[PDB]
RNA sequence: AUCGCUUCUCGGCCGGCUAAGAUCAAGUGUAGUAUCUGUUCUUAUCAGUUUAAUAUCUGAUGUCCUCUCGAGGAC
């Protein structure tokens, strides 16, 4: 019901809202907060700028990744755009 | 003298004492990993350093406890004390004293026309502060390529008891403000810093 | 026990050379890349002597190296191909006479991979669009264009992603002020793995194809394809518009062929061998690699086989209609 | 998983397999420019040749599947 | 102690213990006694609950990088070919897992394979002795 | 044939029963021998799930090791009214441990398993590392040797053991020290 | 022969000092030496099930060396 | 099992910790189961150790 | 000395009355797992599916003729 997009990785930074600001996104924590997220363009657009990479509001922050997914290197997947399994929006 | 170092191609050190009256060739200890070996070298009785075709190179110390005459694939093995990724295969592997009333050193040419040393350390004092050096300046002064640095090392085996001069000397290169700033981080001065790097190179080769 | 690490004689093997006007002088810089080791050398106009301005480890492998220019710029940026999974843009300040980090991009995993990107590099002449590729299934494509402050910025890549497809070579193409073009070799083992019998090892030629880049469209569509009737190992960017025809040459086995669309037919010239060789006749020859000579007068090229044999590489047209192909020896 | 070439199953037949880690050698030989060198000395051609004899090697190895 | 089972939310909980440490101690030469542990928490290998499992993978992932991967396949070789599915099934995951990160330095670990009559299973490549 | 495919390995000991039953046995006969990869561990074929209670409702909770256990929280640790903890919210007392932070600057550093070749599986605990030829302490003491076990004697008349053939016990034909007289 | 009678022990010695104690000689497969519930302690005798009779039969020559706790133990055939 | 084995000449080892018909465990027992001492004329490099000593009582 | 009775002595098992004095704490949902209890296959044989092998699932009870499941005859 939910999944990742895992479309192409742009230059676009990450925009996390209120709620989700602090985790990081795929280890779903707070630790270590090191390097930075990008997603495309076709995740992020429009209506979606600053838009949260989840629940769909106003980012007021920018995701930051871990250090457990950095050495992992999961950070170089497709864009960690959450989309639920009906459309994005 | 006493003892015979064989070197698979693939499998690595195979121990192998030879018994003189029973004219028997024995195999008494092997290594614990597969590696592709191009040439061995004594650091000392118990100790064998060795080289990979692809551009390794690894420590493997006896433990002091071996049985020195005996009768999965093999009853004791040795563990590896050291792994380093040098990103260029090693043809030859040759322990000497570089320099004239120097420090006693292991030496190391490569196939791509690089010739380098590998040297112990006397103190931990020397170890801990290096090993900062090699902490902050990764993070605060990365790689060009963007590769990291760690890893690099680590390529094929995790880095085990190995501090990568190249890395440390390149605090010269840094801004002012990097070099200071990392040397607050380090508490020291860049005169002290860059001095201390230059006793290791000066006291043991050019 | 700790070991530290001292190099004494850094590495003399040099896998690649680019060569541009990173000081924005008139005098041409040579970047070197020896073999984890990127390498910056000044040759002297009159005495030749070849000056030593950078030495640098990166501490990674290199794999391919480019260098490139935004459209009639003064100066001229680097392109890093690495191990790792980011393409890095390097510019050299000629006061802090060390390299700057301009681009850091991450498209992928580490480390030497078959699907990576990173092996193969490619630019468009007027610099607009970098492409990067892999060996195999991989094709990524970043579009460059100077800030409001004429600083250059990088793009968002895009996908030319191709099952099952090995990329012999990747050379830019010339198309003046157009959608780019760019010429890949490939090859399909798809028909290999599913024919047990072994007929599809042979009787299967490596297809050269054009992408073409497109801006207005902003994404990458497969146009152009030709079968190769023989296997080349790499390609030749031929200067167009303005200068010369634009079209690439494929260097063959005991052959040369100049291969481009259009109308335009192939033009293929057999390798010479010298009189009276000593070697095993069954042992062919190909180039090893070209450097193209190109000048405000004319232009030609550069080529080398095995045995270390130089010729230069001239074009026969009529208008844009290249009728025939001449080379003459060179040296060695 | 699937779309990442090198991908295994339960499935998965010993060909495939060793085609696989070959093909995977070869994109290390022509990645790492000494080991490529090594080739190049042992036996004796240009870099160039070796990496053309490689890339014919790409699809074959091993010959024909079962 | 407590990775040797006496209910299952010890072996996980344990497991993500040795994940998070082999993330952490990454590189700094402590590897033995995380082979040792590595022992104790192989034979969690098979279950079917949701999160003991995919606890084990984050651990057996950590393992991955911080002792190397060459110990790691020298674990997972013979479960490959198994004749049972359920040991292909999951060999084949954990093979996957090893697979996908650090497939370049894979190369050296896959071990010498004879060749069969259709089929040349050496590389010989390296063999060449200068 | 399971027979004769016992003919093409270097170690045919590795084939086994459902071995025969393999989608490539040609091959798997030639990894499972690799010189230094593991077996797959046993608790497969036993339906069991891997684990039960029997043998592990006899072991310990737990044991420190040694250079924890001369630091000496373990004495400081060991009981309350209800009333007394309410008590103990408005009473509060504070410092009930009083660790000796110079100690514990101290222990983990001025102070402060198995190989490769091992692996656990489900009811293995002591007996592999009781053998014919190695005895525990106590057992001794009611034998009362001081520092061969005496039966080892006899076993120099009436031959060596059925049970475990391939024995060689201290003095006879196995040229010992400690507890361990034979192997 | 596969079993073995023991007398003359010790509560002190137990199940496992028999284990180790006979296995010593050879493996012994099935060990029986009885807890006594009531008083919770034991009357000393054992009986013991081997792999196959042979080593049984051996037990029966060696297998009366043994001594525990100062004092003599009776091993025979069961 | 291993009385079987042993007195029928199959010496009883795990390596046998299988097959149960008593042929083919023979054929695999029967899979279970030199040096140079120089002579003084130089063609005695072929020559076995017992061999030379034989001729050392020769000689 | 014995039997019976008794006395003494020793040993072993071996929380007040009142109106009962008065009064009396529970969040939800999405996924998912574990652990208890209860109940079912003496089926014989073969064929197929299936399993690592089992297991499981899926189908029928030597053929022909005559007479009233049984008997006889020819195989
Ligand atoms: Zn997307
Ligand atoms: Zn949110
Ligand atoms: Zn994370």
């Amino acid at each position: 019901d939910l999944i990742f997009c895992r479309k192409q990785a742009g230059v676009a930074i990450g925009r996390l809202c209120e709620k989700c600001d602090g985790k990081c996104v795929i280890c779903d924590s707070y630790v270590r907060p090191c390097t930075l997220v990008r997603i495309c363009d076709e995740c992020n657009y429009g209506s979606y700028q600053g838009r949260c990479v989840i629940c769909g509001g106003p980012g007021v922050s920018d995701a930051y990744y871990c250090k457990e997914c950095t050495i992992q290197e999961k950070d170089r997947d497709g864009c960690p755009k959450i989309v639920n399994l009906g459309s994005s929006k | 003298g006493h003892r015979v170092i064989v070197s698979d191609v693939q499998e690595s050190f195979i121990w192998v004492r030879y018994k003189r009256n029973e004219n028997q060739l024995i195999i008494f200890a092997d290594d614990t990993y597969p590696r592709w070996v191009t040439t061995a070298s004594l650091l000392d009785y118990d100790t064998v350093a060795g080289a990979d075709k692809f551009g390794n190179i690894c420590v493997v110390r006896l433990p002091p406890n071996t049985n020195d005459e005996v009768d999965n694939g093999a009853s004791q093995k040795a563990e590896v004390i050291m792994n380093y990724h040098v990103g260029e295969t090693v043809l030859s592997l040759q322990k000497t004293t570089l320099i004239p009333g120097g420090s006693e050193s292991l030496v190391y040419t490569t196939l791509s026309g690089g010739i380098g040393i590998l040297v112990p350390f006397t103190s931990h004092e020397d170890h801990d502060f290096f090993q900062h050096v090699e902490m902050h300046l990764r993070s605060e002064h990365p790689p060009l390529c963007g590769r990291d640095h760690l890893s690099f090392r680590s390529y094929y085996f995790p880095v085990k008891n190995v501090i990568d001069g190249d890395l440390c000397e390149q605090f010269n290169s840094m801004e002012p403000n990097k070099q200071k700033n990392v040397s607050e981080e380090l508490d020291r001065t860049p005169p002290e810093v860059s001095k201390k790097l230059e006793d290791i190179r000066t006291r043991y080769a050019f | 026990m700790f070991l530290y690490n001292l190099t004494l004689q850094r590495a003399t093997g040099i896998s690649f050379a680019i060569h541009g006007n990173f000081s924005g002088t008139k005098q041409q810089e040579i970047v070197v890349s020896r073999g984890k080791i990127l390498e910056l050398l000044r040759p002297d106009p009159n005495t030749g002597k070849v000056h030593t301005l950078l030495t640098v480890e990166v501490f990674g492998v290199i794999r391919s190296l480019m260098a490139f220019r935004l459209t009639g710029g003064t100066k001229d940026y680097i392109v890093v191909g690495s191990d790792s999974g980011r393409i890095v843009i390097l510019e050299y300040q000629p006061s802090k006479n060390m390299f700057e980090k301009i681009h850091q991009e991450t498209f992928g995993k580490s480390g030497c991979r078959r699907i990576v990107p990173g092996q193969f590099l490619a630019v468009d002449p007027k610099g607009r669009a970098v492409m990067i590729s892999a060996i195999e299934k991989q094709k990524l494509v970043y579009i460059l264009n100077r800030d409001a402050a004429a600083r250059l910025t990088i793009s968002s890549p895009l996908e030319a992603h191709k099952a099952n497809t090995l990329v012999y070579h990747v050379v830019g193409v010339d198309v003046g002020f157009e959608n780019p073009m760019f010429a890949c070799l490939e090859m399909d083992y798809e028909e290999a793995d599913n024919d047990p019998t072994g007929e599809a090892a042979a009787n299967t030629q490596q297809t050269l194809t054009f992408y073409e880049l497109d801006l207005g469209l902003n994404h990458v569509v497969r146009k152009y394809s030709e079968p190769l009737e023989e296997h080349g190992n790499f390609l030749i960017t031929v200067p167009g518009g303005s200068d010369g025809p634009s079209g690439v040459l494929i260097c063959s086995e005991n052959y040369i062929t100049y291969k481009n669309f259009g109308d335009q037919p192939d033009i293929r010239c057999p390798i010479p061998r010298r009189r009276n060789d000593l070697d095993d006749p069954e042992r062919g020859m190909i180039f090893v690699c070209s450097a193209t000579h190109k000048t405000k007068s004319m232009f030609f090229f550069l080529a080398q086989t095995e045995q270390g044999d130089i010729f230069k590489i001239t074009l026969e047209t009529d208008e844009d209609m290249v009728t025939e192909i001449r080379l003459k020896y060179f040296d060695t | 998983q699937s779309k990442y070439i090198g991908t295994g199953h339960a499935d998965t037949t010993k060909w495939e397999w060793l085609v696989n880690q070959h093909r995977d050698s070869y994109c290390s030989y022509m990645g790492h420019f000494d080991l490529l060198n090594y080739f190049a000395i042992a036996e004796n051609e240009s870099k160039a040749r070796v990496r053309f004899n490689l890339m014919e090697k790409m699809l074959q190895p091993c010959g024909p599947p079962a | 102690d407590a990775l040797m089972d006496r209910d299952l939310v010890h072996r996980q909980t344990a497991s993500a213990v040795v994940q998070h440490m082999s993330l952490g101690v990454y590189g700094f030469g402590c590897e033995d006694s995380l082979n040792h542990l590595l022992n104790y928490v192989w034979p969690n290998v098979f279950e079917t609950s949701p999160h003991v499992i995919q606890a084990v993978m984050g651990a057996l992932e950590g393992l991955r990088v911080a002792i190397g991967p060459c110990r790691m396949l020298q674990y997972c070789l013979q479960g490959l070919f198994h004749p049972a599915r359920k040991v292909r099934d999951v060999y084949w995951k954990i093979y996957n897992s090893i697979y996908i990160g650090s497939q370049d330095a894979l190369i050296a670990h896959y071990p010498r394979i004879y060749n069969d009559d259709k089929n040349t299973y050496i590389r010989y490549e390296l063999d060449y002795i200068l | 044939t399971v027979a004769e495919l016992k003919q093409l390995v270097a170690r045919p000991d590795v084939v086994e029963m459902h071995d025969v039953t393999a989608q490539d046995p040609k091959l798997l006969v030639h990894l499972k021998a690799t010189r230094n990869s593991v077996p797959v561990p046993r608790h497969w074929c036993f339906k069991r799930k891997y684990l039960q209670g029997k043998r592990g409702i006899e072991k310990p909770p737990f044991e420190l090791p040694d250079f924890i256990k001369r630091t000496g929280i373990q004495e400081m640790r060991e009981q309350k009214t209800m009333k007394s903890k309410m008590r103990e919210k408005v009473r509060p007392k504070m410092g009930k441990i009083d660790i000796d932070y110079q100690k514990l600057h101290d222990a983990f550093f001025k102070w402060q398993l198995t190989i490769h070749g091992d692996l656990y599986y489900e009811g293995k605990e002591f007996e592999t590392r009781k053998k014919p030829g190695d005895l525990s302490d106590e057992l001794r003491i009611s034998l009362g040797m001081p520092v061969p076990p005496p039966w080892l004697i006899a076993m120099q008349r009436y031959g060596p053991p059925p049970s475990y053939p391939n024995l060689k016990i201290p003095g006879l034909n196995s040229p010992l020290y400690g507890d361990v007289f034979g192997t | 022969d596969a079993t073995v009678y023991v007398g003359g022990l010790d509560e002190k010695v137990s199940e496992p000092l028999l284990w180790e104690l006979f296995l010593q000689a050879g493996p012994v497969v099935n060990t029986h030496m009885p807890k006594d519930r009531v008083t919770g302690q034991h009357q000393g005798y054992g009986f013991v099930e081997f792999l196959s009779e042979e080593d049984a039969d051996y037990a029966i020559k060696i297998m009366n060396m043994i001594k525990l706790y100062g004092k003599p133990i009776r091993v025979n055939k069961a | 099992h291993a009385h079987g084995m042993r007195c029928l000449g199959i010496p009883n080892t795990a390596h046998f910790a299988n097959v149960t018909q008593i042929e083919d465990a023979v054929s695999l027992w029967a899979k279970l189961k030199d040096t140079e001492e120089e002579y003084e004329d130089s063609s005695g490099n072929v020559v076995n150790k017992k061999t030379y000593e034989d001729l050392k009582r020769q000689g």
